[PDB]
This record gives structure tokens, C-alpha cells and sequence, in this order.
């Protein structure tokens, strides 16, 4: 039945076959993996903005976040990094706050590329994949194709009735090609898209605390 | 991030074999 | 604008599925 | 009829077939509720710029504004943040013409962007349907390709008799993407071309007022 | 032949080869009456730089521009409305000279949006065959495919001579579909081109005005 | 990204016109 | 070969036929054309940038270059339009050098756009050459095949001969289509790398002298 | 059986395949060097950045940089630039500790485009191969379909085997363009993405020093 038309195929197009399937089963790993973790650092990031803006202590929440100096991330970096900043730099004896707030924005900037830099690994072989995939089952049917036609050539009793099997063997490598080619292509363009929301959200929240720690100086 | 690729991996493949067993199960009816 | 014949792909894959069995009646 | 090809389908086939008809519906239902709406904004912005022209002077306009100066919207909102902010400006701070002038601008801006914002909605959701939907009818098809030759390989016969019902739900999968293709594709183009008259129509406006506002002073 | 597909053909095939053909007709009667008006426009443009550029007085070309009131085009109605919106309000008020200048410029700016935006009237018309043509045609194809084969299936006996000319049928949809698709798209980008010359050619032209609008305002 | 489609037409095309050129039916 | 098939196709196959080959012959003569120019302009801007640091006094290449007046193209017009506006800068304003060099930086940029802009022409019509052509070539393809399947369902057992025409006028659609998509495309791309290029050079030559100015302005 | 067919095709056919050849062999050529050029570029950036936070004395670094001048590539060489800016600055007056800052940025900017300008090379021909690659193949496929076809009439009976060497020799263009074409496709976004990585360091070393100055800028 399926074996039977399977061993019946030559080597090359089982082969393509097998290395589509497992490319298949790769982009949806990374695909389910990323999802969860966007997530996490969607629903992180706005719980804590909204726990920022309820009058809390500016102190207590330095507290807070130097409990867990070294299991900070998303925006909770970000506030920790600018006020290690603005307070270290504060006692060197600095004549212009205006150098201080410079100082700051510099080091949440610095921070702020560090942590995308960590979000935004993975999602290329998403796009690398999805340009690739259609290339090699053309590849596999043009070969099958032409080593059909090379064998009725070779031979006067062969007859395209007996080839027949041959052909839709090759057809089934650009279905599979095409199979693992589109998703991939899709979650390519909504992980970018989702990506950009965040960054953002991140840089809306670093122009607010730039505004409230110059103001307050 | 290493053992949840690896986690991810696992729940693929095994999803991709079992989808492909029901298919071909499907198709044999 | 753009020009999409992206739905064409499956017109063509399902002719070439029939005149490989055409022959037969 | 279309029933029996619904039930004989596979249930990935099902699956998709019901995600597009509630894109098909939820596409429908957003061009019926954008086609009023805009309408309606249209014809009252024309009625207030037939009416402005008229001879009636902008401080009985002002008096007969803030009457209904909760549901003002559109042009009427323009104009009366306008005014408001010209009288505001000229009582209070300094009484320089050009921050006067500069006020006017910004605040006539800001409530020209809000209105924009407020009227141009669930557009982008027309526009990703029309842009996904073809993929997944050719995926729905190269499935239904799949399915076909494992079918006619677990059978003995090769007759294109059997392969012919393989070819059904995979037409059905790529006429359903199509059909919820095209209404969102139409609707998406003449619903911009709607907002961006009346964006010219607004911007129009809003210099006329501008102008007549810096020659007095 | 062909004529005998389309008679042969089922209502639906009919019905989008005349909304194709409608479509075809339109983007064409479209094309060719806004071909000559930007010819025109660029025309009276040239024409109308080299008189100014021609050191004649203003005072003479302006008693001379009064008389096509309310027909003025392109950049006559331009220079009439800067040089009107400078002159009366200078005439008013002489606080500032900026003042003036601004509002000249103000006023400038009205009158070539509103030109621009009478220029460019049917254009957004022609990306929608474009990007929806297609599509139709496609769509025909798919259903005659559809019932051919249905009816294909429906006899136990195969044999292509019978369901050939449903094929031939259905091609010709897409065939007309993307006939009338492609010249749509390829005017559509290269009328949008001629635009932004003319844009650009009101952009110097401004310029230039306000500079001597600057000189002679502290004169 | 973008799935490339004028080769896969062409050569699909190609096909057809290959397998209808050597059917003498 | 082609003459024989051309005279057994249609008049459609003959249209396309020429309109491909215009867009062609069109093709070949601009990137001849634009090949040349882009070599000029690449070997004097290398000899400029040679000349710069030979040691001679910068009022001696200022005089040099006066000589020209306003005829100078490559990077000798990045420093006429340029030194002279930080001269006169200077000679204005000596109480804030943050801001000569701001103006020096601003009119350096605006003069590399224009030179910039200068150097690009007539690519886009190439873009939509590579971008237009195979289209045409499906529509060719598509009549040919419709053909190809009339003439199979309108007589049973048909021979191998009447089914010529149709995959006739179908390879010479796709071939023509070809022919004329891909130079285009191959100089698109490298012209596009030229041009990158000497973007890439002037904006280090803008960099260099910059710095050269705002050590200059230190002290 | 290739070799046969290659011996037996047409001249316009072994062009093409020479042709298709001679990119492959260019393509893994490119690659080849290139990946060892990328790596060891990568090992030595990573290698100096953790000498720098060892805690040696900045003489020290400075002396042992300036003994190596001949052999200073990457990291070490924004170091350099930017620290003999800041050096020549503050000699020559101490005035204005602000401008010591986007001086030395300069200078460190420039070194920056120059490397990173530098490690970029010959990777925009990959790109053009992976376009154009099998546009080539589908031409030479179809010329040969073309001259098996006309030469088919030349016989009056038909048989298959006359005509079956023909279409392999056709397709075996097409598969030597897609050969061609996959892995250049496949390198390019890894090349890409390495530069990408490398750029994103360098930025980091540059905001780090920027921070590191501008502290010990001010008392």
C-alpha cells in the first residue's frame, strides 16, 4: 500500500521527503516554545506598570527590586538599571543634573537593547525555513521526472501506464514542500509584529521615567 | 532556554507522529 | 498595486494528478 | 448538497472551513457598522460647513456650542476647542500673537488627531483577513492532495474514478478562501478612501480657521 | 470557438466575463481622459514660469491676471491668491513684515492643496481592479473545475475527450481576469509618478515667491 | 520571507505542456 | 525557428511579441547608457578624494576650484557647497561654534541628497520591467494551453498535429518573457550596489571633513 | 548518462550549463573564505573583551596596543581611535568637557563603519545568483523543448523513443539552476545574521566606553 509505493520510489525523493517532515516538526517546536514566553513577558510587563502608578514609595519599590537584584526582567530592569544609575552617579560630586539625566538615559538605553537582544532570539531560522522548503521539492520532482523519462527512453517496452506511479510520487514532494513552507512564513510576520508591540510599550515607559526623574532634580 | 527547546521539541514530534498515524488510519477507512 | 495569482498553484497540481490516470477508462 | 461535502471532509478540513466562515462573519458584520458610521460622520460634516459660512458671528456660534458641548464631535469639536483655547491663551501667561497662534495649532492638532483616531477602527483586522486567507485554502488543498494519494495507495485500484472524490473538499477549501477573500479586500479600499477625504476635508478646515483667527491679530 | 464556450458556458461564467469586460472598459475610458489633462496642466505651467521669468513688471502681468477671474489653473491661481493675500494684508497692517509673509505663504498653501487635490481625482479607481480582478477570475475557474469534474464523476467511464472543453471554459475566466488586471497596475504607477513633478515643480516655484515676497517686504 | 512563485508556475506549466504534448489521445 | 512559429501564431502572440521586445531594446540602451555614466562619475570622485590630501594649502584648492564656479559635479561640489557656508558662519556668529558646524553638517547633507538624486535615474523603469514582464508571458501561456484544450475536446482521437499551435505559441510567450525579465533584474541589483557605494564613500568623506572642522573649531 | 547528455545538447545549452557551473564553484569559494574570515573575527572580539575587564592599568593597554599598530584590526582599533581623540583633545585645551564627549563618539563612529564596511564584502553577489539562477534553467529548458519539438516534425512516423532523450537533456538545466540556486540562499541569511550579531557588540563596547569617559570626564 503506502510502503509499497514509498520503497517504490527512489532514494532522493524519500530522503527529500523525510527532511521536510523534520523541518516541519522543528518550526512548529520553536512556533509553541516562543508563544509562552511572549506571553509571560506581556502579562509581566503590564502588571508591573500598573503596579507603578499607585503612589507606592519610590524607595519601596528600589527595595523590592533589589530583593531580587539578580531575577529582574522586562521592565523591572530597566527602572532598576536607571536608578542604580541616577543615584551612583548623583554622590560623584556632579555640578549639572543635567549630565546625571543623561547619564541615566544612557543606561537604560544600554539596558533595554540587552533585553530585546534576549527576547528576540530563534525567529530568523522561522524565515530561512519558509524561503527554502519549496526550492528542494521542485528540485525532488524535477529529478524524479527526468529519471522517468531517462528510463522509457532506455527502454522500448516500458510505457508511460507502468512510469505512472513515478510521476505522483514526484508530486507529492512539491505538496509537502509547500506543506512545511507556509506556516512558517505566517508566524514569521506575527512574531515580528508581536515584537514591535513591546518594544513600544518599553520605549513609551522609558520616556516617562526619563520625564519624572528630571523633574524631580 | 535549552531544556524548554527541548520540551518543545518532544511535544512536536510527538504531536507530528500521531497526526500523521490518524491520517493514515483515516484514509485507510 | 500587486498582482496575487497565489490560488493558481492548486489548479494546476490538481490537473497534473488527472492526466497521469487519463489513460485508463 | 454542499452538507454531504461538509460531512464527508476530514477534520482538519472542518476546522478550517469553520475559521473562515467566522472570518466571512466577522467581516460582514465590521463593514455593516463602518459603512453607517462613516456616512453619518460625513453628512454631519457637511452640514456644520454649510452652516458655519453662513453670517453667524463666532460668539453667538461659541454660546450655541457649549449647549451641547458634551456630544460635540467632528468639526463642531474642532471649533470649539479652538475658540476656547484662542480665549484661554489671550487671558492668561503671556499675550505674545505668536504663542497664541502656536496654541491654537496644537490644540486644534491634537483634537483633529483624536477625532481620526476615533472614527478609523477594526480596519487592520479586514486588511490581515485579506492578506491570510488565500494561504490557508491552499493548505486546506495540499492536505486534501495528501489525503487522496494515501487513499488511493491503500487501495489496489489506480482507476481515476477513485482518485476523482479526492479532488472536492480540496476545490471547497480554495472557493471558501476566496469568497471570504474579496468583500474585505473591496471594503478595506473604499473605507480608506472615505477617511482620507475626510481627513483632506478636516485639514481644509482647520487652515480656513487658522487663517482667519491670525489676521484679527 | 470561443463564441461557442461563451454560449456554452454556465450563467456564472457569463455573468463575471461581462463584470471583467465592464471593468476592462471603465479603467480604460479612465486612463485616456486623464492622460491629456496632466499633459495640459504641465504645459500651462511652462508656459506661464517663462512669462514671469520674462522681467516683465508684476504690476502689468497682475492687471493682466484679474481678467480670467474665478478661470484661473495651476500656478496663475497660485500666484494670483499669494500675491492678493500679501498685498491686502500688508496694505491692512504693517506691525510685522514675517506677519505678511506668512500669511502669504498660509494662503499659498491653501490654494496648491486644493489644486493638487483636483489634480488627482479616479486615480485610487484603478489599484482596485488590480488587486481584485484576479481574484474573480480565479474564483470562476475554481467553480467550473468543480461541477466539470463533479459531472466527470458522475459517469463511471473516464475518458478527457468529454470534460475537455469545461477546462477550456474555465481558463478563459482567469485569462480575461488577468488581461484586464495587468494594464490597470501598470498606468496606476505611472500616473502616480507624474504627480510628484508637478509637485515638486509648485514646491520651487513657492519657494522662489516667498524669497522675493522676503526681499520686497522690508522695502 | 515571501514564498517566491513564478519559478513553480513556469515549471508546472512546463509539465503540462510536456505531458499534453506526448498524449495521442 | 522562431520566425516559422511566429507566422503559425496569432495576432495576440504578435502583440505581445513586440511589446516585449520594445521594453527589451529600451532595457539594453539605459543600462548602457547608465553604465558609463556610473563610471565617470566613480573615477572622478577617486581621483578627487586622491587629490585632497596631497598636502596642498586648503586656500589654494579653494582658489582652484573657484575657477569652475558652479560646474562641479562628484565630491569637489561636497566642498565648495560647504567650506564656504562655515566660513561665512563663523564670520557671522564666532560666539557659538556648536552651531557652524550643526550648519556646515545640515548643508553638507542636503547637497549629497541632491547629488545623490542627481546620480539615480530611469532604475524604476527598470524595476517595473523585471516586476511586469513574466506576467504577460502567463497570459500568453494561458491562451496557448485554452487553445491547446479546444482543439483536444472539439475532435476525438485527435493527431499530434493540430495540437501544435497551442504549446507552439505557449513556449515562445514563456521564452520571450524570460528573455526579457532577467537583464533587468541583474542590472537592477548591480546598479543598485553601485550607487550604495559611492553613498557609502561620501558619507566618509562628509565624516572626515567634519571632524577636520570641529577640531578646527576647538580652539 | 549527465556527461551524454551534456556532450549531446546544443551550444546555446552548454553555455548555460558552464555558465551555472562557474556561479556554483564561485558561490562555495565565497563561502569557504568568508566563514573563516567571520570566525576568527568573532573569537578575537570575544577574546579582548575579556582582557579589558581583567583590571590592568590603562598605560599598560594603551602601550601594549601601541606596539602592535601594524596588526590592529576590530575591537582594539575603536579603542585606539577613540582614545587618541579624547587624548588630542584635552591637550589641546581643557575647556568645554561636553565636547570631549561627541568627539570622541566621532571617532569611535568612524572606525566602526570602516570595519564593519570592511567585513561585509562580496556577499551582495550571492544574493543575485540565488534571483537569477533559475530563470536560466527554465530558458534552457524551454529552448531545448523547442529545438526537440522542431526537429520532431522532421520524421514522418511518431514514436516516444525518438523524442524521450530530448526532454532530459531539457530538464537537466533546470536542475542544475535549482542546484545552484539552494545553497546560496541558505548562506546568506547565516553571513547576515553573524554581521548583525558583530554590529550589535561593537554598539555595546561603544555605549560602555561613551559611560566610562564621560564619568571620569567630570570631577
Amino acid at each position: 500500500n503506502i510502503l509499497d509505493l514509498f520503497l517504490k520510489a527512489s532514494l532522493l525523493v524519500k530522503l527529500i521527503m523525510l527532511i521536510l517532515i523534520g523541518f516541519s516538526i522543528a518550526s512548529w517546536a520553536i512556533i509553541i516554545q516562543r508563544t509562552r514566553i511572549l506571553n509571560a513577558a506581556a502579562r509581566e510587563a503590564e502588571a508591573f506598570e500598573d503596579k507603578f502608578w499607585s503612589g507606592i514609595e519610590l524607595s519601596r519599590l528600589y527595595q523590592e527590586s533589589q530583593g531580587k537584584r539578580d531575577n529582574l526582567t522586562g521592565s523591572e530592569q530597566i527602572f532598576y538599571s536607571g536608578f542604580k544609575e541616577f543615584v551612583r552617579l548623583h554622590r560623584a560630586n556632579s555640578h549639572a543634573p543635567e549630565a546625571v539625566v543623561e547619564g541615566a538615559s544612557r543606561a537604560m538605553r544600554i539596558s533595554m537593547n540587552r533585553e530585546l537582544e534576549n527576547l528576540e532570539t530563534h525567529i530568523p531560522f522561522l524565515g530561512t525555513v519558509g524561503s527554502i522548503s519549496p526550492y528542494i521539492g521542485l528540485f525532488g520532482t524535477v529529478w524524479g521526472i527526468m529519471h522517468a523519462f531517462i528510463a522509457l527512453g532506455a527502454v522500448k517496452q516500458a510505457t508511460l501506464q507502468m512510469v505512472a506511479p513515478g510521476i505522483a510520487e514526484a508530486l507529492i514532494a512539491t505538496a509537502i514542500g509547500l506543506f512545511a513552507a507556509i506556516p512558517a512564513v505566517m508566524a514569521y510576520n506575527r512574531l515580528n509584529q508581536r515584537v514591535n508591540k513591546l518594544e513600544l510599550n518599553y520605549d513609551n515607559f522609558m520616556e516617562e521615567f526619563t520625564a519624572i526623574l528630571h523633574r524631580q532634580a | 532556554q535549552n531544556d524548554k527547546l527541548k520540551r518543545a521539541i518532544i511535544i512536536s514530534a510527538v504531536l507530528h507522529v500521531i497526526l500523521f498515524a490518524a491520517l493514515i488510519w483515516s484514509s485507510f477507512d | 498595486s500587486e498582482i496575487n495569482i497565489v490560488p493558481l498553484l492548486d489548479v494546476l497540481l490538481v490537473l497534473l494528478l488527472i492526466f497521469m490516470a487519463t489513460a485508463p477508462i
